[PDB]
C-alpha cells in the first residue's frame, strides 16, 4: 500500500512511475515468502556457507552445556585451583570463548 | 581507625599466600577462625537451651565483623566462609537430614539469619570506614 | 574550650555534601536530521593499510 | 569551615 | 584479482549498513502496526476503496486521492526510500 | 584484643585444621555438613569458646556499640 500509493502519486504528478518502483515492487513480491526464496537463492552459496557453519562444531557444542556440566568443570572459578590464580586465562580461540551463544 | 592499630600481631593476617595472591584452603587468617566460630553458633540447640544471641546479643558479631573489616578480610570471608557454602549448596539440592544431631534445614535457616546480620554490620563498618593496586606480570618469554 | 579540645582529638571531617536529584548537561544533545547517502566502500581506506 | 573551638 | 576484492572492508561496511536498515525497518513496522502512528491514508475510510485497488494490482498498475498527490509524495517519501535502501542493500 | 583475645586466637589457630577445602556441590549438603563437623570438631568442643572467647568479644562489641550510640545521642543533643 505504501509503495503503491507513493508511486501512484509520483506518476500522477510527473507522468511517470518512480524510477525505483518497477524493481522495488518486484523485490517485494519475490521475497514475499522470504525463506523459500532465499533457500533457492543460496544454492550456489551452500559450499562456503556450509564450511563456515560446520566450523562451529568446535565451539557451539562446548559453549552450550548445562549447569551440572558447568559445575563439573567448575566454570569461571578462580579458586578451584588456587595455585593458578596468577596464570593468564587463555585459549587459542579467545574470541570464541565469549562469542554470544545467542548469535 | 585507632582500633585497627591494635591488631599489629602477625597472627591476625598470617603468613604470605603460596600462590602470591591470597589464601584459599589454608586456615591461617582470622576470618577463617571466625568462620569456625560461626559454624559453632549456627548449630541449633535444645528447645530449652539458651542460644548465643540470647546470651551475647549482637555485640559478639559486631566485634567479630569489626576485626574482619579492619583486617580487610571481609571479601574473602564472604567467599570462603564454611556456613555460607553449606547454605549455598543446601539451597541447590534442597536436602534435609540430621547430621550429628544437627537438623540441616534449621542449621541453614540460622546461617541465613547470621548472614543477613553479618552483611548489615560489615556494610555499616565499611560505610564509616569510607589507592595502589598490586599488579602482576604477564608471562615472560624465557628469551628475554 | 578545654572540654571541646579533649573530644576534638577523637574526631575527623565527615565529608558530606548536597546536590540535586538530576543534573542536566550544559549542552543538550542536538537532534540530527536523517540524510540518505549511498554505500561507500572507501571509508576504511585510511584506516590501517588501506587499498584504493 | 573549620571549628577552632574543637582545636581545628 | 582476489587480493583487491576488499572483502574485509566490504563485510565491515555492509554489516554496519545492515544494522541500520534493520533499525529503520523495525520502526516502520511498529509505526505501521499501530493505527495511531500509522500513515493517515491507510486509516481514512474514504480512501480504503482506492488502496484496495492499488494493492490488488501490485506490482501491476481514485477521486479523492487526486487532490492529495503532493501530500502523499511528501509523507510517504521517508518509508518509500527506506524500502529503496533495503533493496539496494 | 592484645591480651586475652589475642592469646585465645593464637591458641585456637593451632587447633584449627591446617587446610580446609570447600567440597563441590556434588557431595551434597548433608555430606558437607558432616565434613565441616569433622574438620572443626576441636573448635566445636573447645571448652572455653563461649565462657571466654565469645564473652571477651561481646565486651569489645558492646564497647564499639556504646561509642556509636553515644555519638548519635550527642548529635541529637547538638542539633
Amino acid at each position: 500500500a505504501i509503495i503503491g500509493l507513493y508511486n501512484y502519486a509520483h506518476e500522477m504528478t510527473h507522468g511517470a512511475s518512480d524510477r525505483e518502483y518497477p524493481r522495488l515492487g518486484q523485490m517485494i513480491v519475490d521475497y514475499e515468502n522470504p525463506l523459500k526464496k532465499m533457500m533457492e537463492e543460496f544454492v550456489p552459496h551452500s559450499k562456503s556457507l556450509s564450511d563456515a557453519l560446520i566450523s562451529l562444531q568446535m565451539v557451539y557444542p562446548r559453549r552450550n552445556l548445562s549447569a551440572d556440566q558447568w559445575r563439573n568443570a567448575q566454570l569461571l572459578s578462580l579458586i578451584s585451583a588456587p595455585s593458578t590464580m596468577l596464570n593468564p586465562a587463555q585459549s587459542d580461540t579467545m574470541p570464541c570463548e565469549y562469542l554470544s551463544l545467542d548469535a | 581507625t585507632r582500633i585497627r592499630s591494635f591488631l599489629d600481631d602477625p597472627i591476625w593476617r598470617g603468613p604470605l599466600p603460596s600462590n602470591g595472591v591470597m589464601h584459599v584452603d589454608e586456615c591461617v587468617e582470622f576470618h577463617r577462625l571466625w568462620s569456625a566460630m560461626q559454624f559453632v553458633y549456627c548449630i541449633p540447640v535444645g528447645t530449652h537451651e539458651f542460644t548465643v544471641e540470647q546470651c551475647f546479643g549482637d555485640g559478639l558479631h559486631w566485634a567479630g565483623c569489626m576485626i574482619i573489616v579492619l583486617l580487610g578480610q571481609q571479601r574473602r570471608f564472604a567467599v570462603l566462609d564454611f556456613c555460607y557454602h553449606l547454605l549455598k549448596v543446601q539451597k541447590h539440592d534442597g536436602k534435609d537430614e540430621i547430621i550429628k544431631n544437627v537438623p540441616l534445614k534449621k542449621m541453614v535457616e540460622r546461617i541465613r539469619k547470621f548472614q543477613i546480620l553479618n552483611d548489615e554490620i560489615i556494610t555499616i563498618l565499611d560505610k564509616y570506614l569510607k589507592e595502589h593496586v598490586r599488579c602482576f606480570q604477564p608471562p615472560i618469554h624465557q628469551s628475554l | 574550650k578545654v572540654a571541646r579540645r579533649e573530644i576534638g582529638i577523637l574526631t575527623t571531617n565527615k565529608n558530606t555534601s548536597r546536590t540535586h536529584k538530576i543534573i542536566a548537561p550544559a549542552n543538550l544533545e542536538r537532534p540530527v536530521r536523517y540524510i540518505r547517502k549511498p554505500i561507500d566502500y572507501t571509508i576504511l581506506d585510511d584506516i590501517g593499510h588501506g587499498v584504493k | 569551615r573549620s571549628m577552632s573551638t574543637f582545636g581545628k | 584479482q582476489p587480493s583487491q576484492q576488499k572483502l574485509a572492508e566490504k563485510l565491515t561496511i555492509l554489516n554496519d549498513r545492515g544494522v541500520g536498515m534493520l533499525t529503520r525497518l523495525y520502526n516502520i513496522k511498529k509505526a505501521c502496526g499501530d493505527p495511531k502512528a500509522k500513515p493517515s491514508y491507510l486509516i481514512d475510510k474514504n480512501l480504503e476503496s482506492a488502496v484496495k485497488f492499488i494493492v490488488r494490482k501490485f506490482p501491476a498498475v481514485l477521486a479523492q486521492l487526486q487532490k492529495e498527490k503532493s501530500e502523499i509524495l511528501k509523507n510517504l517519501a521517508l518509508y518509500y526510500f527506506t524500502f529503496v535502501d533495503v533493496m539496494e542493500f | 584484643l592484645q591480651g586475652t583475645i589475642l592469646q585465645y586466637v593464637k591458641t585456637l589457630m593451632e587447633v584449627m585444621p591446617k587446610i580446609c577445602r570447600l567440597p563441590r556441590h556434588e557431595y551434597g549438603s548433608p555430606g558437607i555438613l558432616e565434613f565441616f563437623h569433622h574438620q572443626l570438631k576441636d573448635i566445636v568442643e573447645y571448652a572455653e569458646l563461649k565462657t571466654v572467647c565469645f564473652q571477651n568479644l561481646r565486651e569489645v562489641g558492646n564497647a564499639i556499640l556504646f561509642c556509636l550510640l553515644i555519638e548519635q545521642s550527642l548529635s541529637l543533643e547538638e542539633v
